[PDB]
């Protein structure tokens, strides 16, 4: 209810080709962001504490 | 850890890495990704940068 | 006369143990005057009820229960099953049942397709035969009222409270849960002058509720909730009596087996700080110190009097320091806030003379930390300047049954890991002035970061933390990993740390604890001399450690000490004069051709003889033996030993040193030691 | 090599920003200078909106959620066996069943 | 390097955080503990020895004194005795208030008692800032009253079996020891063998005033109702407890009234009984005033402001109660069964039955929304129920869409049950939005046009003119719209009212409505039978019929029909007929039974109903603002003149789902054979065994008491708009500000919470504003501009009155509380006389009117001497004078120039001829006793005091006093330096009480005036002399009243 | 800096937070004026140069 989330499997058909082609087509531009070691970064010190208390 | 290829390399490890076999991992990963991106776009960036084009 | 106390009470266990004596009631000589009720089944029924309803209405309903009047629930099967049970053994049908139904039920013929029995079957209702029916929708208040008035309360559900439940039909017909604790067999007590129970009631004006224990400090959480709700709703109509009043009531006219070792009695001590600088007196402050065990108070004789808590040199006395460590903190009586003692003699707020006044709250607690589930090493997190050397000395100076609990060789400080590195961590971090811009020395770095009031500017500290984090992250962590690994391989030890973050990053294995003391630690850092980089540098380092530590509640330090000491002296009181050979035992890993000890046990003969028949061999390990004055190392493959195998009974050593009598083998431990 | 890393929090939440424990968790103040306020608010509002749903309380929905994690793959039921044996409770052995015991289905049956 | 400043880190004693337990407080609140019993002595003053006696001695043989024979004595046997304040020093309570005030003997330091509130910057441990003495004393007096709030208990008596009395009845104290109490309580019982002072005093008293002398024996073999006794006590605590008992007695009620109130509240569905026989004088305080109820209601409304999450769970709880006690229940298959018989053709692409079923989707949980909508009727003042925006069509819809037609039908049925006053306009604009393009109507402007969403018409200003005037809609161009407007005007439900509650005991909390009255947005018609059957003579049924016939007309319109197949038209007409003729019991239930359930539920709600009048279609009377006030403006003193502009609006909208409400309205059924009287007698009975309302009454009383106490105390240190008298203006105080007032109010709040054992919020709603100008009022406004406001009357406060009485007594007995009054004089006096420095001879004292004195003030300048000349200081007249003579100094001058003044003046004070009068007003003092037969000097003490004076605090003033003697003694020189300017020695009790007389030193016999009852033979036994003198022997009344629970006396028939 | 050091005035943003008393004025509708104004003000920031 609060973001542009996507879900897909290993099948290529399940992806969203329109989004990629719209992003790549000029004069539109795209920036690729990837979180490195997201599982390691997610810890009690910041996240788990805040989210568990909030929930 | 029970490594068949190495006889005797059998032990137990204490780690803080978030589990990967759970039934939510990707789901809250997406949630926190979106939340933190929104936080940067709405608060942190405008109060750390001054370039008018960037603003 | 019913009296309610804030603890679980049972007919036999509360009689065996001195429950009233534990609360402080004077002895009643012959015990025929008092009788104890049993409310454990009531408590689990309360939990079951809470599973379905809300806490408040169930508590309010249970308040109106008369515990001096007997009644029971009669559980009936479902309607159909009742019909078949009546079809069998037809003597069970009551007279209230319809004549046509009774005659048809005696048909002794297959009645499925008669359809007259069938229309009667739709017509039948259990409420017609039995008037009082809970029917799984009745309010708890109505349940309590019907239980108060009458003797048999019929029900069709098991989610009830207040009394024992008896089956009406053989178990075959009932398809419900097998709650045999409250449900008895299908086929089938006077009160003394004083009856002691747990739950207070307001049914009759002869009921009393015992005061003297603060409602905050109630150990059992369900009883805490019940007492809170009762006191918050019916405050003005409750009869409160002191333990002295209870003792007087008990002794008005007359006066003119296995025992658990992990239960202790604690008290709250009241005292006042007094300045006697001149011959006159000046009362400065009123303090209360919480959760002080009574046995240490009796050992180190303390009475209502005046004491000085400093020695000739100017430091706190050992007995006072030990008492403060054992306690769970100090609170100011006027302003209800936590109080932190100043360790130094710097004029602002120096305590030198104290006056004891009295003790108020007395109750029994359990020293079991409740997380010590498997026998594993212990790692405690305690900040800098916490009298670590003094605590180590006091602990090493203790030996009760020739056991010498906590040898200094079985503990490791928080500084060995730093000292192992060829450039040790302290002089390693003394070059942050090279990294930082605009600062040319450690001295002017300290002057820059700290204020004129010796308080760190947040912005400057954050920059310094930015510089500090890499070094603490990429140098100390691997060395700490190696140190904890080979320490675990060598034996079970107690490990002190400055922050839980370093243990978490080094992947420490074992139980982990956060502890704090009721003192202003930084004053010690400022006052003590012989500093490597200076007292100011140590202060800044402590600030860095506190920032490095994560967000978690540090428990009070006395929680560890109670478990560490109190059971040993309690068991000494019992088996002091017993034969050591019969009352001593030991467990360890055995190798065929050897026996390397693991845990040392002290217990009575009975407890030892049941511990004799246990399948320790279910646990396995690998042992490597080296040739020193003789050294061995052990690695446990599999799970660890559950603590309740040793059980609540018997006192055991918490730390071990794998050292055979002064090659690789696979070992299975055994209870080799005996009489 | 994979389970030995940990996050590097350059700017941590100040310690004077968490209340006393509730249960075992703590409450983060609303005056905190950290950016965690917005994450806290987002999760709080999401949880409240989730709780205020009739479908959340549908027993069939609860059954679906409960049957979700049940799967014919392994679930490390061994450690469960040693744990329950330590607390001394007894599980059915299901001797004679020509099925593997290393399944969450078998765990649920136990 | 010995910084000594890092240790000075202050800790704030009050913290503020975001607050979500306001919901918990509103649902349930802690009950104050009012009834507490005391079994000890009713005294707060005790006599302590200061200097031991002189036994044995070389003059009088030891066989004279009674201490040699070990005879117990009522008063201490010592050379010096003084009165000290110690609250509850002899008592046996069952509950502890924890507001005790203990003092030490004057030979010890008591400075810590006057540095409790605002001395957070005082570094020293033996000094206090003299500018907060008034605040500290006020807090101390409040603690005194709060600690002394108790009740006396009648324990038991025994007859005297010795000839010391004429067979009097003596009371027995419950405790470990009683020998000491039996001698302390009755001074007159002691024998008098010798001529000592104590024996003379005892022999000078009457013999027939001791023990019990009056009783109330109302039954045989039962405890006496009350007794009156002579015993040691004090008039202050006696009076305080008398006022407390009177306040409770005004609240006492009897079981018959409770029975009547419960029956009238239960509306005859529940019967309760009470006994009819002589009884034992129970005490059940539960009756308060309408003003207190209204004030508590206003405070609760202030707490719940604009925050939906604080009020929603209340509605949830009410819905749960309604579900538990209501007979109406959902029918599972009524709609499907009635729609499974409409004739249709299988070759059509549209199915009205399938479409309507898909749009409806019935569910059992839909009734929760219906019940919360019902519950919302009682709180339209703060909560406005609306239809959620998601129920409307996404783009406004079109009449060519069957789906949009069904959306219109659902919204039309759901809207008239909400409390939103713009519901008719929204209902009209829904059809307008759907029929845009097809039919046109004239709007007002270009913003709120015919294409605007119907949910945007939410204020009275947005009502279109064509809605109010039907003639604007063209009968030819918009026939359907004109018909819909006419239907709305002539068929919208009519509001009504019902009666509820029993205000005889519970009072009334209504604010903008007459008491005992609930308003309802629909018409109520009481049922006349107990066996109901289906009935269609209801306004809601008429509404449904009109909507169905309107849709039929729309379908049969000749500009719409040609676009549809004949089969579809027939199917739609059949579906509309079935919907019109469906057999639903909900409209009849809402007319005949729901108001009764609401009325029987209302009196036992934690939050009493808060309502404003319902208007049907009268736009001029629509409420637009509800506001409360808690402060005042610049110089406005009358609340009626500042309520208009010093108020904050309250209110919040809550959204609901139209589909659930429509499903509930369409599918409702009763049990197969229902008898209403039996059903309700069964259902209501369990609910009427609770006492939470009785607890809430006491909570409200305590709240009002706290508010009045707060304002009364704040008026003493600030300037307020209420009339009040002052008694402590001679005590120095600073110039207070808003922060000072807030801190003082916080301390008062904490003290009262501790005293009454409360853990939740109290006065914190009022602590968020400047407490110097507080007031309480509420108002609401209509569209046409008229305003109606309520200003509750303030009831009295027994606690505030007792505090003021304590201040009056303190104004004469300040010495007993460790405080001295006046100014001090510093100068060297050397002599062998034995006068006390607390009662100096008059000739030593000089004042502003004494000739020759020099008065100094703000502009002081010191000029050094040169070449043998003497230094000089500038007087206020303008002359420069040397360092000799008599000077008059305000304290602040020395305080601000401590070190310089000490260095320049100490030598001349010690040895020269300089005498200085320091003006102080009030100060704490210390005593040091010295033997009169040896040399003694006070320069060390005086110099220490002078040198530890600092610009932010001062230490206690030390005095040096001789010791009284009962025989001849020699004399030795003594040097004094500090004296007081007036008599400050009222704390003395007796000197050499065991000796026949006092030869040397100060002399003081036992004060007869403090024992007026025993020493004046012709005085009434119940005379007190407050506030000038506090008596130490009075008449005390002790009770034995019972405090049973309600259910122990009032029992309901099952 | 000199004026900040010698002035008796103290800037405490907790006053605004206490007056508003809003973690979330409402959890149903997306728009909350109190939450919006608090978020715009950002009282937690402690730089008043």
């Amino acid at each position: 209810h609060m973001n542009l989330s996507t879900t897909s499997g290993s099948a290529v058909i399940e992806k969203v080709i329109p989004l990629g082609v719209y992003a790549s087509s000029p004069p539109n531009q795209s920036i690729n962001i990837d979180i490195s070691a997201c599982d390691a970064s997610i810890t009690w010190d910041f996240f788990l504490s805040v989210i568990m208390a909030a929930i | 850890v029970n490594d068949s290829f190495s006889p005797g390399n059998d032990f137990t490890h204490m780690t803080t890495t978030f589990p990967s076999g759970s039934t939510a991992t990707s789901t809250e990963h997406t949630a926190n990704n979106s939340t933190m991106m929104e936080t940067f776009l709405t608060v942190w960036g405008p109060e750390h940068t001054d370039d008018p084009d960037v603003l | 006369a019913y009296i309610a106390v804030p603890a679980v009470v049972d007919s036999r266990s509360s009689e065996a143990i001195g429950l009233l004596e534990s609360f402080g009631v004077d002895a009643g000589a012959d015990a025929n005057d008092v009788s104890y009720q049993d409310h454990d089944y009531v408590l689990d029924q309360l939990q079951y009820m809470l599973d379905g309803y809300e806490a408040g209405d169930v508590i309010d309903a249970l308040v109106h229960k008369n515990w001096l009047h007997h009644s029971v629930y009669c559980l009936l099967p479902p309607k159909s099953q009742l019909l078949e049970y009546w079809k069998s053994n037809p003597s069970a049908i009551p007279d209230n049942v319809d004549r046509r139904l009774r005659k048809r039920l005696m048909l002794k013929k297959d009645l499925r397709k008669d359809d007259e029995y069938n229309q009667l079957a739709r017509a039948f209702k259990i409420s017609d035969v039995y008037a009082p029916l809970i029917s799984s929708t009745t309010s708890p208040m109505t349940m309590i009222q019907n239980l108060n008035q009458g003797e048999i309360v019929y029900t069709t559900t098991d989610r009830v409270i207040g009394a024992r439940i008896l089956l009406y039909a053989p178990r075959k017909y009932y398809a419900s849960t097998l709650s045999f604790t409250m449900t008895k067999c299908i086929i089938p007590v006077p009160h003394s002058r004083f009856n002691v129970g747990t739950f207070p009631s307001i049914a009759t004006p002869k009921c009393f509720v015992m005061s003297g224990v603060d409602i905050e400090s109630i150990p059992n959480e369900f009883i805490k909730l019940f007492y809170q709700r009762v006191k918050s709703v019916h405050a003005n109509i409750l009869n409160d009596i002191s333990p002295q009043i209870v003792s007087d009531m008990i002794n008005r006219k007359r006066l003119r087996s296995h025992v658990d070792v992990y239960k202790v009695d604690v008290v709250d001590m009241l005292f006042e700080v007094v300045d006697v600088a001149d011959g006159l007196r000046n009362v400065s402050r009123k303090l209360t110190m919480h959760t002080v065990p009574v046995c240490i108070l009796e050992m180190l004789g303390i009475e209502i009097a005046d004491y000085c808590i400093r020695q000739e040199d100017g430091m706190l006395t050992d007995w006072f320091l030990l008492l403060t460590m054992l306690s769970d903190g100090l609170t100011d009586r006027r302003t209800h806030c936590q109080y932190l003692i100043n360790p130094s003699s710097v004029p602002p707020d120096v305590i030198l003379n104290i006056s004891i006044t009295g003790f108020i709250n007395r109750h029994t607690i359990d020293v079991m930390p409740d997380i010590y589930d498997f026998v594993k090493p212990i790692g405690a997190v305690l900040p800098k300047g916490s009298f670590k050397s003094t605590i180590m000395r006091v602990l090493d100076s203790i030996s009760i049954l020739g056991i010498q609990i906590m040898p200094r060789a079985h503990v490791v400080d928080s500084d060995e890991v730093g000292e192992q590195m060829e450039p040790t961590f302290e002089q390693a971090v003394m070059e942050i002035y090279k990294g930082i811009a605009g600062v040319d020395s450690l001295d002017d770095l300290i002057k820059w970061v700290l204020n004129s009031d010796l308080i760190p500017h947040d912005d400057r500290l954050g920059q310094l933390f930015q510089a500090f984090l890499p070094l603490a992250k990429d140098l100390l962590a691997p060395m700490a990993r190696k140190f904890y690994d080979n320490s675990m391989s060598e034996g079970r030890l107690l490990t002190f740390a400055h922050a839980d973050s370093e243990l978490l990053n080094a992947n420490y294995f074992g139980h982990l604890l956060r502890l704090k003391i009721p003192y202003i630690t930084e004053v010690n850092l400022m006052i003590r001399k012989n500093r490597e980089g200076g007292e100011l540098f140590q202060l800044v380092l402590s600030y860095l450690y506190k920032m490095y530590a994560t967000s978690a509640q540090p428990k009070w330090f006395g929680s560890l000490l109670r478990l560490l000491i109190c059971p040993w002296l309690h068991m000494e009181k019992l088996i002091g004069e017993a034969d050591p050979a019969s009352t001593s035992a030991e467990i360890g890993w055995h190798i065929p051709r050897g026996f390397i000890p693991y845990v040392s046990i002290r217990a009575p003969r009975l407890v030892i003889e049941e511990l004799m028949e246990k399948n320790w061999g279910q646990y396995h390990a690998q042992v490597i033996v080296t040739d020193q004055l003789v050294s061995a190392k052990a690695v446990i493959k599999g799970n660890h030993l559950p603590v309740k195998l040793v059980s609540r009974f018997a006192c055991f050593t918490l730390t071990a040193k794998y050292e055979m009598r002064l090659a690789a083998y696979s070992a299975r431990l055994a209870f080799r030691s005996d009489l | 090599q994979e389970y030995t890393q940990s996050p590097e929090i350059k700017v941590p939440i100040p310690q004077k920003d968490w209340t006393g424990p509730i249960g075992e968790i703590r409450i983060l103040k609303d005056t905190t200078s950290s950016i965690a306020r917005y994450l806290y608010r987002t999760w709080y509002l999401a949880a409240a909106r989730m709780a205020a749903q009739p479908r959340t309380w549908d027993p069939l929905f609860q059954a679906i959620m409960r049957s979700q994690y049940v799967t014919a793959r392994g679930g490390s039921g061994a450690a469960l066996r040693e744990s329950l044996y330590a607390i001394n409770v007894s599980l059915p052995d299901f001797k004679g069943l020509p099925v593997k015991a290393a399944t969450k289905i078998f765990q649920a049956a136990q | 390097e010995f910084i000594s400043s890092w240790q000075n880190h202050p800790i704030v004693q009050v913290s503020a955080d975001v607050e979500n337990k306001k919901t918990a407080q509103l649902l349930h609140a802690d009950t104050p503990r009012l009834v507490t019993w005391d079994a000890g002595l009713c005294t707060s003053f005790k006599i302590v020895p200061i200097v031991p006696a002189q036994v044995p001695q070389d003059v009088l043989a030891y066989t004279f004194f009674t201490s040699s024979y070990a005879i117990q004595s009522p008063f201490p046997e010592a050379a010096v005795s003084r009165i000290v304040v110690h609250t509850r020093w002899a008592s046996n309570v069952d509950f502890d208030r924890d507001s005790s005030v203990i003092m030490a003997p004057p030979t010890e330091n008591n400075i810590h008692l006057f540095k409790q509130l605002l001395n957070t910057e005082t570094l020293s441990v033996r000094g206090a800032n003299p500018l907060m003495f008034r605040a500290n004393v006020l807090h101390m007096l409040l603690e005194f009253v709060l600690d002394n709030l108790y009740l006396n208990r009648h324990t038991g008596f025994s007859q005297d079996h010795t000839p010391f009395t004429e067979g009097a009845n003596l009371r027995s104290l419950p405790g470990p020891d009683a020998e000491k109490w039996y001698s302390i309580m009755y001074p007159t019982r002691m024998g008098t063998p010798n001529v000592s002072k104590i024996c003379n005093f005892v022999a000078s008293c009457v013999r027939n005033r001791v023990g019990r002398f009056d009783r109330a024996q109302m039954m045989n073999g039962a405890m006496s109702e009350w007794v009156d006794v002579f015993e040691t006590s004090d008039a202050l605590t006696v009076s305080i407890r008398g006022r407390w008992m009177a306040r409770l007695a005004r609240m006492n009620i009897n079981p018959t009234e409770i029975e009547w109130a419960l029956t009238e509240c239960a509306q005859g569905y529940v019967t309760v009984t009470s006994p009819y026989a002589p009884s034992v004088n129970r005490l059940m305080p539960y009756r308060i005033s309408n003003a207190e109820r209204q004030i508590s209601q206003i405070i609760r409304i202030m707490n719940i402001g604009n925050n939906a999450t604080v009020i929603q769970p209340v509605l949830q709880d009410i819905s749960v109660l309604l579900q538990r006690i209501s007979p109406l229940q959902i029918d599972p298959t009524i709609i499907s069964n009635t729609m499974s018989t409409v004739s249709e053709s299988t070759t059509q692409t549209l199915s009205p039955a399938s479409s309507i079923l898909g749009k409806l989707r019935p569910s059992n949980s839909d009734f929760s929304s219906f019940r919360v909508a019902l519950a919302g009727w009682l709180y339209n003042g703060v909560v406005t129920t609306v239809i959620d925006d998601s129920s409307y069509p996404k783009d406004g819809g079109s009449v060519t869409s069957l789906e949009n037609l069904w959306d219109f039908f659902i919204l039309a049925l759901a809207l008239p049950l909400t409390t939103d006053p713009c519901a008719p306009v929204k209902a009209f604009m829904t059809l307008a939005n759907m029929m845009v393009g097809f039919e046109t109507i004239p709007m007002d402007n270009q913003i709120y046009t015919q294409s605007r969403r119907a949910s945007a018409f939410s204020t009275p200003h947005t009502w279109p003119r064509c809605f109010m005037n039907i003639q604007l809609i063209s009968p030819i161009d918009a026939p359907i719209l004109r018909q819909w407007a006419e239907i709305i005007h002539r068929y919208w439900p009519n509001p009504s009212q019902i009666r509820y509650g029993a205000p005889n005991v519970f009072g009334s909390a209504n604010l903008f409505t007459p008491p005992e009255v609930l308003l309802l947005p629909i018409d109520h018609q009481p049922a006349n039978v107990t066996t109901p059957t289906l009935d269609f003579t209801n306004e809601l049924t008429n509404w449904r019929a009109r909507v169905c016939e309107l849709m039929k007309n729309l379908v049969d319109n000749q500009r719409y029909q040609p676009g549809w197949t004949q089969s579809l038209v027939s199917s739609m007409r059949g579906t509309l007929d079935k919907l019109k003729l469906i057999k639903s019991m909900t409209p009849m239930y809402l007319q005949q039974l729901a108001p009764v359930e609401l009325a029987v539920i209302a009196p036992m709600l934690p939050f009493p109903p808060f309502q404003v009048p319902y208007v049907r279609l009268d736009r001029d009377r629509v409420p637009t603002m509800v506001g409360v006030t808690r402060q005042s403006r610049d110089t406005i003193t009358q609340p009626a003149l500042s309520l208009s502009t010093t108020n904050t609006t309250v209110g919040v909208p809550l959204a609901l789902d139209a589909r659930a409400i429509t499903v509930a309205l369409l599918s409702g059924k009763y049990p197969p054979d229902l008898v209403t009287n039996v059903w309700y007698a069964d259902a209501i009975y369990p609910m009427y065994a609770d006492t939470e309302v009785f607890s809430n009454l006491q909570r409200d009383m305590i709240t009002c008491e706290a508010v009045q106490t707060l304002v009364t105390l704040v008026a003493q240190i600030s300037e307020t708009q209420y009339p009040v008298d002052r008694y402590l203006d001679w005590i120095p105080s600073l110039r207070a500000s808003a922060a000072t007032a807030a801190t003082f109010a916080e301390w008062v709040n904490t003290s009262m919470k501790t005293a009454f054992d409360l853990s939740d919020m109290l006065l914190e709603p009022l602590l968020s504003g400047d407490p110097r100008m507080t007031q309480l009022a509420i108002q609401y406004q209509q569209y046409n501009g008229r305003t109606f406001n309520i200003i509750p009357e303030m009831p009295g406060s027994v606690i505030a009155d007792c505090v003021q009485l304590t201040a009056e007594v303190f104004n004469h007995e300040y010495n007993l509380f460790g405080i001295a009054r006046g100014d001090i004089i510093i100068g060297r006096v050397q002599s062998t006389h034995l006068w006390s420095p607390l009662a100096p001879p008059p000739d030593l004292v000089f004042d502003r009117d004494t000739p020759g004195v020099h008065i100094f003030g703000r502009d002081c300048r010191i000029s050094f001497g040169m070449n043998g000349a003497a230094p000089m200081i500038r007087d206020e007249t303008g002359l420069m004078v040397p360092f000799e003579g008599n000077w008059i100094f305000p304290l602040a001058l020395w305080q601000m120039n401590t070190r310089y003044f000490n260095q320049q003046f100490d030598a001349w004070i010690k040895t020269g001829e300089l005498r200085i009068r320091i003006e102080m007003g009030a100060y704490p003092y210390m005593l040091h006793y010295y033997d009169p037969r040896q040399y003694a000097n006070a320069w060390n003490l005086t110099s220490a005091w002078l040198e530890e004076i600092t610009p932010t605090s001062i230490p206690s003033v030390p005095f040096m006093v001789p010791i009284s003697s009962d025989h001849d003694i020699s004399s030795a020189p003594a040097v004094q330096y500090i004296i007081s300017t007036e008599y400050n020695d009222r704390s003395l009790f007796c000197t050499n009480s065991s000796s026949p007389q006092t030869i040397a030193g100060p002399d003081k016999h036992i004060p007869v005036e403090r024992y007026n009852i025993l020493t004046n033979p012709d005085a009434p036994p119940t005379q007190i002399q407050l506030p000038e003198v506090v008596d130490l022997y009075n008449v005390v009344t002790r009770y034995a009243y019972e405090t049973p629970p309600i259910t122990a006396v009032v029992m309901g028939v099952p």
